[PDB]
RNA sequence: UAAACUCCUGAACCCGGGACGAAACCCCCGAGGAGGGGACUGACGGUACCGGGGUAAUAGCGCCGGCCAACUCCGUGCCAGCAGCCGCGGUAAUACGGAGGGCGCGAGCGUUACCCGGAUUCACUGGGCGUAAAGGGCGUGUAGGCGGCCUGGGGCGUCCCAUGUGA
RNA sequence: GGAGCAAACCGGAUUAGAUACCCGGGUAGUCCACGCCCUAAACGAUGCGCGCUAGGUCUCUGGGUCUCCUGGGGGCCGAAGCUA
């Protein structure tokens, strides 16, 4: 029962004798506004239906987000082949400065202070996957010494 | 100066009850209580989800219209905050509250903020002795925001002070209702304030 | 103080004068890499004791002639013709660039 | 003839770790020991020692790894998330004390050759010295 | 490229040419009309646009578009050049300022008088 | 709530008062020195400012199809016009023109001009080259650039402290 | 130097036309010697060198007591990884 908000909804189509049939797509993101967040992309022959699907996929997928009084723990360069995105911790009272896409993501991640920017490609779809796989790479102080401990 | 134009009108656009007025805004009629929808031939129609921009915009406009102050000066203070250290967001609000014509409102001397500008401008008010008429003037901590001698026995001054009996106000403030004067104890913590505006969005907007 | 440069002789073909090549190195103002450039100075040598290829020291001095405001200080080492080569070879290459 | 022994060395680790090897060798050298010395001081490798290869001095660098992982494709965690040389043979990078970088907000380390030894980012800063930024690790 | 290649060759500095030879920096340039005539728009359109060649003080000679509805420019009307091309018309890279010199403003226009040089009326 | 209407304050305007900026050089005691005392001099200006009386007392401009905050009606009918781009207008235009309403900013609001930004679109930080623009037709080798393992001397680079300079 | 082939060129056919595809004939050229030209889808459309990172299969070539180990080439499938 986390918070929910879509990113965008396109209307791809297919060619075929006589005419062209469509299939709408919708990107959506979920989060409690505190570490728990997930993204989902759902395709379906109709608008509200495609959202409904995205809903299940979004709540399906999910990732823990090591917060820090509203900010992230450290910066990360994450290249999803085509696109590239970089995050960077900010002192409280800064804000969530980013693109339309990575804004919603981090916003539902309970974030309130972060420096970011998109490079190379800017495809909203690809940018999404980049931000997700970015947070998934985040590592708290504990997580580091935990793996480096190995005792 | 401030937009003299209809003000109970804005309450409707913002979608939030706004006490630009005084007695009437508190009565069953801030304008919004009768028409909870925005102005315009429309407004009574199904709106659409605003862009991240529209939202960050409609949030800033709220805070600006509240203090009913020039966009120029407003933006100047937002920057003023970014200049200094500390949490920019709250501090911005802190300087808005430190404004003189504002304190007169938060000290009860006036029923309205725009009315507060009136008195202050006409020099009815005073600080430590000087008849400061600059609605601007950043009120430093520890200052006598008294009332000028000639202005002490004013008709509209009394009605305000009489109704301002008892009633706790401004934790960061004090008020000598007898001698007609108050004090700016300290800078108002974000926790001490409470406004319909989310400062975090207002910062994001001036990030552009 | 009077600037001083370690550099090698590369032209003893003058009267009471000798040309000295001096190489300096420093980080690129932008790319940081260590680049190496140089310049030739004419040094006053009334004794003519300093022959070709002699690595010597030079000093900012009273103006002697039009293009010559330095004097020799002291030899550092004799056999250094390999370095004079690098200079003379560079010259030979110039001849094979024009038309 | 190679160029920078250090570069290929760090490469050996990177290449090996990605395939999850027990350990790998690398020609012996004072400087490489120092690298691994600090590379173990902060704990990135299990250790090392002078090993032979048909009369040739090498160095066994026993790699370190994370726990096994659940979910699709059980990829072990990497103790060496990333490693890369900074001061290359093409461009010599020298930094002053109050210039030394902070590798991923402290979570990382910046091995660099000081005029008084070989130190980490925090360690060099502490002693109050600068030197050739060899590389970073995190 | 290598660092060396950069050290030697270096990065080529970008340089852009001005889409408008109005002057050396002048916001506007005065010039007298010569020809004044309606020309057809390009590919997707057709609407006989009011344009005019104008021999500049700067010895030049260029065509400029006349905005708004109608005008009063003849074979000797002076005028100002604003400068702003028109995708619909080839070769026209300059606009003409209304309400200045022999260039009269637009009559009967209510909205956006500034752009079309019309003094604000009085309803009374 | 906008106006109408009631109340309150009171810019402007009038009366009176009215500067700081000036303390020396210059006069005595002493010694024309040190140290104390004494007198002229204000263009700005009867302005600033202080006190008394005192009338509700200018609003404009851009924009509202998407980017981009802000919607409908009428006229028009690829015409008249719009435009920064994508584009709009060939009877039903939120894209043209007028109106109502709205959004933005207010003694300013818009346009043109040039500069940096966005442009990681000259890329040191921070790009590329199988087919997208891009590997020299292939060699040989000159300059230059780059260079393996161990010990030692100098200390050119590099790093550190002090000091001068950095008005 | 000149057999065969063959731009240009001549003729037959085809076609509305047919400077072309198809047929008959035919020149420079192709060939050699010396000299010059210096281009190309001069293509792996992939600069050269060094070090790293699973294997499976067939093939050329070399050394070794040898149902296979080892070094150098040429191919196909494919770990991780890269990739629009
Ligand atoms: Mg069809
Ligand atoms: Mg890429
Ligand atoms: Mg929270
Ligand atoms: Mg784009
Ligand atoms: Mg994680
Ligand atoms: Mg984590
Ligand atoms: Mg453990
Ligand atoms: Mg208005
Ligand atoms: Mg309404
Ligand atoms: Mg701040
Ligand atoms: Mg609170
Ligand atoms: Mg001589
Ligand atoms: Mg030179
Ligand atoms: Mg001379
Ligand atoms: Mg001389
Ligand atoms: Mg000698
Ligand atoms: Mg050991
Ligand atoms: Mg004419
Ligand atoms: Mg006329
Ligand atoms: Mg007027
Ligand atoms: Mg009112
Ligand atoms: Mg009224
Ligand atoms: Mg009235
Ligand atoms: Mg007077
Ligand atoms: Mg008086
Ligand atoms: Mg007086
Ligand atoms: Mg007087
Ligand atoms: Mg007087
Ligand atoms: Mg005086
Ligand atoms: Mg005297
Ligand atoms: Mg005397
Ligand atoms: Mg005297
Ligand atoms: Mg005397
Ligand atoms: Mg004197
Ligand atoms: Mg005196
Ligand atoms: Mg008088
Ligand atoms: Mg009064
Ligand atoms: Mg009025
Ligand atoms: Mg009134
Ligand atoms: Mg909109
Ligand atoms: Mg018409
Ligand atoms: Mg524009
Ligand atoms: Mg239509
Ligand atoms: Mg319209
Ligand atoms: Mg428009
Ligand atoms: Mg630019
Ligand atoms: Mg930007
Ligand atoms: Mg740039
Ligand atoms: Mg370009
Ligand atoms: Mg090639
Ligand atoms: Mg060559
Ligand atoms: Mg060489
Ligand atoms: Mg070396
Ligand atoms: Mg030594
Ligand atoms: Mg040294
Ligand atoms: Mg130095
Ligand atoms: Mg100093
Ligand atoms: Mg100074
Ligand atoms: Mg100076
Ligand atoms: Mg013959
Ligand atoms: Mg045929
Ligand atoms: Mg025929
Ligand atoms: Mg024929
Ligand atoms: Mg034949
Ligand atoms: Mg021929
Ligand atoms: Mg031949
Ligand atoms: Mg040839
Ligand atoms: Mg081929
Ligand atoms: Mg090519
Ligand atoms: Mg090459
Ligand atoms: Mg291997
Ligand atoms: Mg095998
Ligand atoms: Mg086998
Ligand atoms: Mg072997
Ligand atoms: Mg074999
Ligand atoms: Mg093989
Ligand atoms: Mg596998
Ligand atoms: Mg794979
Ligand atoms: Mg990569
Ligand atoms: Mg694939
Ligand atoms: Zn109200």
């Amino acid at each position: 029962d986390f918070e929910e908000k879509m990113i965008l909804i396109r209307r791809t189509a297919r060619m075929q004798a006589g005419g062209r049939r469509f299939r709408f797509g919708a990107l959506v993101v979920v989060g409690d506004r505190q570490g728990r967040v997930g993204l989902g992309f759902g395709k379906a022959p109709e608008v509200p239906l495609a959202v409904q699907k995205a809903g299940y996929y979004a709540r399906r997928n999910m990732v823990e987000v090591p917060l820090q009084n509203g900010t992230i723990p450290h910066e990360i360069e994450v290249e999803f082949g085509a696109s590239k995105i970089v995050l960077k911790p900010a002192a409280p009272g800064t804000g969530v400065i980013a693109g339309a896409v990575p804004r919603a993501i981090l916003e539902l991640a309970g974030v309130t202070d972060i420096l970011t920017k998109e490079l190379g490609s800017r495809n909203p779809i690809n940018i999404a996957y980049a931000t997700m796989e970015a947070l998934r790479q985040l590592r708290t102080k504990a997580d580091v010494e935990r793996l480096r401990k190995g005792e | 100066g401030r937009y003299i134009g209809p003000v109970c009108r804005l309450c409707r656009r913002e979608g939030v009850k706004l006490y630009l007025k005084g007695e009437r805004c508190y009565s069953p009629k801030c304008a919004m209580e009768r028409r909870p929808y925005p102005p315009g031939q429309h407004g009574q129609k199904r709106a659409r989800r605003p862009s991240d921009y529209a939202v960050r915009l409609r949030e800033k406009q709220k805070l600006r219209r509240i203090y009913g102050i020039s966009e120029r000066q407003f933006r100047n203070l937002f920057e003023e905050a970014s200049k200094k250290k500390g949490v920019t967001g709250s501090v911005f609000l802190g300087l808005l509250e430190s404004r003189l014509d504002n304190v007169v409102y938060r000290l009860g001397f006036a029923v309205s903020r725009r009315q507060a500008r009136q008195l202050v401008r006409h020099g009815h008010i005073t600080v430590n002795g000087r008849r400061v008429d600059l609605p601007s003037y950043r009120v430093r901590p520890g200052d006598e925001i008294a009332v000028a001698e000639k202005s002490r026995n004013l008709e509209l001054i009394r009605q305000n002070l009489e109704a301002m009996k008892g009633r706790k106000v401004g934790p960061w403030l004090s008020l000598d209702v007898e001698g007609m004067k108050g004090k700016f104890l300290r800078l108002p913590d974000r926790e001490d304030l409470a406004l319909p505006v989310n400062e975090q969005l207002v910062i994001e907007f001036y990030s552009r | 103080p009077k600037k001083v440069l370690t550099g090698v002789v590369v032209s003893d073909k003058m009267q009471k004068t000798v040309t000295v090549l001096v190489e300096r190195q420093f980080p690129h103002p932008l790319y940081g890499k260590v680049i190496k450039r140089s310049k030739k100075y004419l040094a006053h040598d009334p004794e003519e004791k300093y022959k070709l290829g002699d690595v010597v020291e030079i000093i900012e001095s009273r103006p002697i002639s039009k293009r010559k405001r330095f004097r020799v200080l002291r030899l550092v080492e004799s056999g250094r013709m390999d370095l004079v080569e690098k200079y003379l070879i560079r010259r030979q290459n110039y001849q094979s660039l024009s038309k | 003839m190679l160029t920078d022994p250090i570069a290929d060395m760090l490469t050996r680790i990177r290449n090996a770790t990605r395939v999850y090897k027990e350990s790998t060798d690398v020609p012996a050298s004072r400087f490489k020991e120092e690298i691994l010395r600090i590379l173990a001081r902060e704990g990135f490798i299990k250790g090392y020692e002078r090993v032979d290869v048909d009369g040739k001095p090498y160095l066994r660098v026993y790699l370190k790894y994370g726990p096994r992982r659940q979910g699709p494709d059980p990829r072990p965690e990497q103790v060496i998330h990333h490693i890369r040389r900074i001061s290359k043979p093409g461009r010599r990078v020298y930094v002053g004390v109050k210039e030394i970088p902070r590798v991923r907000r402290g979570l990382g380390i910046a091995i660099l050759s000081t005029s008084k030894g070989v130190l980490t980012d925090r360690e060099a800063r502490k002693l109050g010295v600068g030197g050739e930024l060899i590389c970073e690790v995190w | 490229p290598t660092i060396n290649q950069l050290v030697r060759k270096g990065r080529e500095k970008v340089r852009k040419k001005s889409k408008v030879p109005a002057l050396k920096g002048a916001p506007f340039r005065r010039g007298v009309c010569t020809v004044v005539r309606t020309v057809t728009p390009k590919k997707p359109n057709s609407a006989l646009r009011k344009v005019a060649k104008v021999r500049l003080t700067s010895g030049y000679e260029v065509t400029a578009y006349i905005p708004g509805e109608g005008h009063n420019l003849q074979e000797h009307s002076v005028v100002l050049i604003r400068g702003g091309r028109v995708k619909d018309l080839p070769g026209v890279r300059y606009h003409i300022v209304r309400g200045v010199y022999d260039a009269a403003g637009v009559k009967d226009r209510k909205k956006s008088r500034s752009k079309y040089g019309t003094k604000k009326p009085k309803e009374a």
